[PDB]
C-alpha cells in the first residue's frame, strides 16, 4: 500500500547513509581527469516510489560525476507514481522498467547496483535469491550496495510475550502453529539472558559456481542467573560500502534510525535454566524451488522439539 | 495558443477549401482536459508551432463537427454541447455558447441537412435536438434503454437521422411524426449513410463485421470504430478499428487496401476534397498519417 | 446532521474539484480512478505496450483525504458478462487492475453497477479479489427497459420485483459477504409498497438522488413530492448517506439549496420517544439471555 | 509407488489401442519404398516403467519400419527400473532421460510424441501445460498422440454419496471444504437426472501465439421428474489417431477398459427440482504460474454459491 511506502520513506538516516556510500563509490571508481567522458550505469532494483533514485542523483551531483539510471519495480501501482515523477522531473536520465529482477533482459551492463531488500533478520525478505538472479547483468568490476549483511540472535525471558503468543490462536489450523512462526515487535518488558552471537552471513556478488543460500548454525550461550527461557530475539548489521554501516543491534544501534524493529522467534514450552548452565540452539535455513523457511531447536540444557518442519506454519513465498 | 498538445488525438475533419481540423484530449496524468487545432497545411501536423489557430478546452473532446464554414461543434466530457466560431481572419477561436443539458458524457454529435439544427447523444441515454441560432433544446427523446454509441444524420432530409445503442437496437427517426422512432446478433458500433442513395446505410458490429443495408463482410478482428465514404462519384468506404488497422472497401465489401501504420487505436479518417486519392488518419499514438489510395 | 456526497464523471483537476465540492457543503465525492474513455488492451499487440503513465498519481492528495473523502468508481466500458470472449477477458483484467489500485490508495468504498440480469462472472472476479474496503452495488428500483417512452411504433410498451432478484442472486453467489452492500437509485415514478418494505432488511448504505426529481417552488427553490418525502423519512431511520447526481437544472440555485432542503426535512420529524432514545446504540446488537437462577447478577 | 504402476499396467485394451494407433501413424508417414532409409524419431514423455515403450517397439515391428526412441521420466525410482530393463534388453534403440519435459534440452527433433497424462476428467492431471511446454522440439509435420480429448458432465442425486462427503470432515480446516473438492469414485447407488453434455476440449499441437488453457462454460440440463440435486459426475473421450478412440462415457464406454473411474463434483446444499424445470451450471478452469484449479456454481432453478474460489480447498500443483 501507499501508506507503507510513506512510513518507509520517513527515516532520513538510512538515505543519508546510502547517499554517502554512493558518493564514495563513484569518487573511487572514476578518476578526476575523465569527469566528462566516463558515464557510469547505475541500477536501482526495488525502486518503490523512488527515494533511492533521488538519493543517487543527489550523490552524483555532490561528487560531480555523470551517471545513467535504470529503475526496476514489479508493482504496477508504484510504477504509476514513478512514471509521473519521471515525466514531470527526472527526464531522460532515468529509464523506468516494470518487471522482476529475475526475468528482465537488460539492454547493457551496470557498474553499480543498489537495493533495500532488508528486513529485521536481514535475509528474511529474500535478498540473496533476488540479487543472485540479478548478478549476471552486473559486470566484472561491478559493485553491489549492500555488499555484506549479518544477522544475530540472543535469548530472552518474558511472560507477557509468551501470553501474547498464546493469544494468537485462531480457528481452522493447528493449535500450536502460533509458536512456530516469527513476529516483529518492539520489545519492552523482557529480560535478556546473554549477549547476541552471529548467525548467518551473506555477501554480494557471489562468485562461486556452487550457489547455496541454505545454512546451518549452532550456538552456545552462557547463563549467570536462574530463570526461564521463552524465546530468541534477532538483529542485524550491514555494510553498505566499506566504512558506511547500519545496525539495529542494541550495542551498536544507529542513532535515530527507527525503520526496523526486532524479530522474535518463540518456543512451545518454556525451559527452566540454572546459573552456570549453557543454552545451545540450532537454526536451519531451508529452501525449495517455491519457498524458503527456517527451523530451530534447543538442545541444551534440555531438548525441545524441532520447530516448523517443512514450513508447515511459516513460509516465505518466492 | 497552447504550448504543448495532448497525446490522445480523437477527431480529424477536412473542410471544403482544404484546411484541417484536429481534436485532442488528455486521458492520463495530472490534468484531463482538451484542445482544438486548425492546420491550413495538413502535412505540417501535429506540430504546434506551424498551426494557424488553436485553443484549450476545459475538459475532454469526444467528437466534433464542422458547422458549414466558421463553426465548430464539440461534444464534451462535462456533459455540455459547445459552439465555437473562428475570428474574421482565422487567427483565433472563440466560444459562442456552452449549454449543460446532459447528465453525463456526450458521446456523439451530428449536424442536420439544413445546417441550423443538430442532434446529440449521451451515456445518460437521452437524445436531444438543438436549434443552433437560438441556443435551446427543442426536444429530448428517451427511447433507447442503454448508452448511445452513434447518431447519424441523413444528407438529404432535415428531419431524418439514425441512432444506435448498447441495448442492441437501431432506430430510424422522423420528427415530423408523433411516434418518430422505428426499428430495423452482436452489438452495433458505427453508422454511415450512403451519400447518393437515400435509403441505404452501413453499420459496424462489436465482433468485426461490416454490413450494408442483406450484405456482410468480416474486415477486422476487434470493434469497428468508424465508417466514412469517399467523395467519389462512385464512393469507396474506409473502415477503421480497434485492432490498430485501416481498410478501404469497394461497393461490394471487397477489400482493396490495408494499413498497419499505427501503433495504437485509430480514431478517425477524412478524405481530402482537393485530391480524391488521399486519406488522412489519426490515433492515440500521436501520429497523423497520410495515405495515397489507388 | 445528515451526510451527503456528490457523484461526478468529469474531474479535470482533482484538488480544485474537491475544494468546490466541500465548499458547497458536501462530505464526500465519488469519481473514477482511471479515465472512463481510456480503454486498455492487455492481451494483443501493438496496443498492449502503450506507454505510461496509465493514470494520475497518488501524491496529489493526502493519505487521510483518500481515506475519508473519496469513493471509487468502475469504468463503464468494462463488461465481464459480454458474449464476446475477447472483451470479457480484457474486462476481467481491467476490473482487477482498478480494484487493486483502489486498495493501494486505501479507499473506504467502491461503486459497482448492476444493470442487467446475468452478473455471474463479475461476482466471481470480485469474490476472488476479496479472498486475496466496502463495495457498493448500484441497483435501481425500476429497470431502464421499463422506463423508456412510448415513441417506437413497432415495439410498444407494456415485473416490479426483477431488480431485487438481481441483487439477491448476486449476493447469494458471493455468499452473503459483509463487505458487499446496496446503493439504491431512485427515479420519478415509484413502485408499490410491499416492495419498498421488501428493501427493508437489505444492507442499504447509500441512496442516490438525481436533480430531475426535485420540483421547483414558486420562489424558485427545489422541493419534492410527498411520496418521495415519505420514502426519505423511512430511509433516514436506517441512517443512510445520500448522493446527488446529475446537472444543476436550476442554474440560479447552487447545490447548497438541495442540501438545505434535506436538512430541513430531517429536522422536522417526529422526534424520538423515550424508548427509541433508550434504544440508541443497541440497534441490531445480539445479546445472550440472562439466567438469574443458575447465575448471580 | 511401484504398486500404482503395477495396477496401471494391467489393462491391455488401452495399450492395444496405443499400439494400433502408432502402427497406423507410421504406415501413413513413411512410404513402402524408403523402408530402409527413413528412421523416425519417437518420444515417450512420461514413460513410467515402460509399457508404452514396448508397445511402440511391437508396433514398429508390426509395421516393419524403423524408429529411434527417447524416454523421459522425472521420477528417479522409476528411472532405476528403466535403466535396468534398458541394459538387459532394449539396447541402443532406446535412450533414457531423467528430466522434466519442460526443462529438457533435446538433441534433435521428433516425428511423433506419445503421452498417458490423462485422468478421469481428461485435463485434471495437467496434460495441456506439459505438452505445451514440450511442443517446441516437435517439428512442423509432427504428430501428437493423443491429439484430442474432451470432458463431459451430468447431474445426479444420491443421499449415500452426500453423507459420505459429510463424513470426510477433518480437523484443522474449514468445516465445508470437503464439499469444495472432487473425488474419484465408482458410482453405484445413484440416480442420473439427464444426459451428459460436453464441457472442455483440448487439441495438440496448439499452433497459436495466444496459448490460453483457461476456460469458461455454461450448460443447461432438462429435467423430467421431481427430485434432489446432489452433484455432477464427469467423464471423457479421447481420440488417439483418427479412428482409434477411448471413452469412459456410459453410452460409449470401451469394453473391458477399467483403468479409470468417474469423477464427482459436489455442492454444499442440496437443491430441489421439479419436473420440466432446467438446471444450469457454470464451470471455470483457472490458473496462475503455480497452480491450476476449477470453480463451479448452479444458477438455475435456484442459485448456489461459487465453489472453491482461489483454490482455497483444492489445487493442482505445477
Ligand atoms: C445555498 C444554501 N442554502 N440556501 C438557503 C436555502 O437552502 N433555502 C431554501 C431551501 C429550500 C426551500 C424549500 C426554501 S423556501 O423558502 O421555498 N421554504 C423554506 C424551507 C426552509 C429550508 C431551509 C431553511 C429554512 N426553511 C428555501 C440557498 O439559497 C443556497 Cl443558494
Amino acid at each position: 500500500e501507499s501508506q507503507t511506502y510513506e512510513v518507509f520513506e520517513k527515516d532520513p538516516i538510512k538515505y543519508s547513509q546510502y547517499q554517502q556510500a554512493i558518493y564514495k563509490c563513484l569518487l573511487d571508481r572514476v578518476p578526476e581527469e575523465e569527469k566528462d567522458t566516463n558515464v557510469q550505469v547505475l541500477m536501482v532494483l526495488g525502486a518503490g516510489r523512488g527515494p533511492l533514485v533521488n538519493a543517487s542523483l543527489r550523490a552524483a551531483k555532490q561528487a560531480d560525476r555523470r551517471i545513467k539510471l535504470y529503475a526496476v519495480e514489479k508493482n504496477p501501482n508504484a510504477v504509476v507514481t514513478l512514471e509521473n515523477w519521471q515525466f514531470e522531473e527526472w527526464g531522460s536520465q532515468v529509464t523506468v522498467v516494470s518487471s522482476d529482477m529475475r526475468e528482465w533482459v537488460a539492454p547493457e551492463k551496470a557498474d553499480i547496483i543498489v537495493s533495500e531488500l532488508l528486513g529485521s533478520f536481514a535475509d528474511n525478505e529474500l535478498s540473496p535469491e533476488c540479487l543472485d538472479g540479478a548478478q549476471h547483468f552486473l559486470k566484472d568490476d561491478g559493485v553491489s550496495i549492500p555488499g555484506e549483511y549479518t544477522s544475530f540472535l540472543a535469548p530472552i525471558s518474558s511472560s507477557k510475550l509468551y501470553n501474547e503468543v498464546r493469544a494468537c490462536r485462531e480457528k481452522d489450523r493447528d493449535p500450536e502453529a502460533q509458536f512456530e512462526m516469527p513476529y516483529v515487535v518492539r520489545l519492552h518488558n523482557f529480560h535478556q539472558l546473554s549477549a547476541p552471537q552471529p548467525c548467518f552471513t551473506f555477501s554480494h556478488p557471489n562468485r562461486d559456481p556452487m550457489i547455496d543460500n541454505n545454512r546451518y548454525c549452532t550456538l552456545e550461550f552462557p547463563v549467570e542467573v536462574n530463570t526461564v527461557l521463552h524465546g530468541f530475539a534477532g538483529y542485524f548489521e550491514t555494510v553498505l560500502y566499506q566504512d558506511i554501516t547500519l545496525s539495529i543491534r542494541p550495542e551498536t544501534h544507529s542513532p535515530g534510525m527507527f525503520s526496523w524493529f526486532p524479530i522474535l522467534f518463540p518456543i512451545k514450552q518454556p525451559i527452566t535454566v540454572r546459573e552456570g548452565q549453557t543454552i545451545c540452539v540450532r537454526f536451519w535455513r531451508c529452501s525449495n524451488s517455491k519457498k524458503v523457511w527456517y527451523e530451530w531447536a534447543v538442545t541444551a540444557p534440555v531438548c525441545s522439539a524441532i520447530h516448523n518442519p517443512t514450513g508447515r506454519s511459516y513460509t516465505i513465498g518466492l | 495558443a497552447p504550448a504543448c498538445m495532448e497525446r490522445q488525438l480523437e477527431a480529424a475533419r477536412y473542410r471544403s477549401d482544404g484546411a484541417l481540423l484536429l481534436g485532442a484530449s488528455s486521458l492520463s496524468g495530472r490534468c484531463w482536459a482538451g484542445s482544438l487545432w486548425l492546420f491550413k497545411d495538413p502535412c505540417a501536423a501535429p506540430n504546434e508551432g506551424f498551426c494557424s489557430a488553436g485553443v484549450q478546452t476545459e475538459a475532454g473532446v469526444a467528437d466534433l463537427t464542422w458547422v458549414g464554414e466558421r463553426g465548430i461543434l464539440v461534444a464534451s466530457d462535462s456533459g455540455a454541447v459547445e459552439l465555437w466560431e473562428l475570428d474574421e481572419n482565422e487567427t483565433l477561436i472563440v466560444s459562442k455558447f456552452c449549454k449543460y443539458e446532459h447528465d453525463d458524457i456526450v458521446s456523439t454529435v451530428s449536424v442536420l441537412s439544413s445546417g441550423t439544427q443538430a442532434v446529440s447523444g449521451s451515456k445518460d441515454i437521452c437524445i436531444k435536438v438543438w436549434d443552433l441560432a437560438q441556443q435551446v433544446v427543442l426536444s429530448s427523446y428517451r427511447a433507447h434503454a442503454a448508452q448511445v454509441t452513434c447518431v447519424a444524420a441523413s444528407p438529404h432530409k432535415d428531419s431524418v437521422f439514425l441512432s444506435c445503442s448498447e441495448d442492441n437496437r437501431i432506430l430510424l427517426w422522423d420528427t415530423r411524426c408523433p411516434k418518430p422512432a422505428s426499428q430495423i446478433g452482436y452489438l452495433p458500433t458505427s453508422l454511415a449513410w450512403h451519400p447518393q442513395q437515400s435509403e441505404v446505410f452501413v453499420f459496424g458490429d462489436e465482433n468485426g463485421t461490416v454490413s450494408l443495408v442483406v450484405l456482410s463482410s468480416a474486415v477486422h478482428s476487434q470493434c469497428v470504430t468508424g465508417l466514412v465514404f469517399s467523395p467519389h462519384s462512385v464512393p469507396f468506404l474506409a473502415s477503421l478499428s480497434e485492432d490498430c488497422s485501416l481498410a478501404v472497401l469497394d461497393s461490394s465489401l471487397s477489400e482493396l487496401f490495408r494499413s498497419q501504420a499505427h501503433r495504437d487505436f485509430v480514431r478517425d479518417a477524412t478524405w481530402s476534397p482537393l485530391n480524391h486519392s488521399l486519406l488522412t488518419t489519426v490515433g492515440w499514438d500521436h501520429q497523423v498519417v497520410h495515405h495515397v489510395v489507388p | 446532521r445528515v451526510s451527503s456526497g456528490r457523484d461526478l464523471n468529469c474531474v479535470p483537476e482533482i484538488a480544485d474539484t474537491l475544494g468546490a465540492v466541500a465548499k458547497q457543503g458536501f462530505d464526500f465525492l465519488c469519481m473514477p480512478v482511471f479515465h472512463p474513455r481510456f480503454k486498455r488492451e492487455f492481451i494483443q499487440e501493438p496496443a498492449k505496450n502503450r506507454p505510461g503513465p496509465q493514470t494520475r498519481s497518488d501524491l496529489l492528495l493526502s493519505g487521510r483525504d483518500w481515506n475519508t473523502l473519496i469513493v471509487g468508481k468502475l469504468s463503464p466500458w468494462i463488461r465481464p458478462d459480454s458474449k464476446v470472449e475477447k472483451i470479457r477477458r480484457n474486462s476481467e483484467a481491467a476490473m482487477l487492475q482498478e480494484l487493486n489500485f483502489g486498495a493501494y490508495l486505501g479507499l473506504p468504498a467502491f461503486l459497482l453497477p448492476l444493470n442487467q440480469e446475468d452478473n455471474t462472472n463479475l461476482a466471481r472476479v470480485l469474490t476472488n479479489h476479496i479472498h486475496t474496503s466496502m463495495f457498493w452495488m448500484r441497483v435501481p428500483l425500476v429497470a431502464p427497459e421499463d422506463l423508456r417512452d412510448d415513441i417506437i411504433e413497432n415495439a410498444p410498451t407494456t415485473g416490479e420485483e426483477k431488480t431485487w432478484m438481481w441483487w439477491h442472486n448476486f449476493r447469494t453467489l458471493c455468499d452473503y459477504s459483509k463487505r458487499i452492500a446496496v446503493a439504491l437509485e431512485i427515479g420519478a415514478d415509484l413502485p408499490s409498497n410491499h416492495v419498498i418494505d421488501r428493501w427493508l432488511g437489505e444492507p442499504i448504505k447509500a441512496a442516490i438522488l438525481p436533480t430531475s426529481i426535485f420540483l421547483t417552488n414558486k420562489k424558485g427553490f427545489p422541493v419534492l413530492s410527498k411520496m418521495h418525502q415519505r420514502l426519505i423519512f423511512r430511509l433516514l431511520k436506517l441512517e443512510v448517506q445520500f448522493i446527488i447526481t446529475g446537472t444543476n437544472h436550476h442554474s440560479e440555485k447552487e447545490f447548497c439549496s438541495y442540501l438545505q432542503y434535506l436538512e430541513y426535512l430531517s429536522q422536522n420529524r417526529p422526534p424520538p420517544n423515550a424508548y427509541e432514545l433508550f434504544a440508541k446504540g443497541y440497534e441490531d446488537y445480539l445479546q445472550s439471555p440472562l439466567q438469574p437462577l443458575m447465575d448471580n447478577l
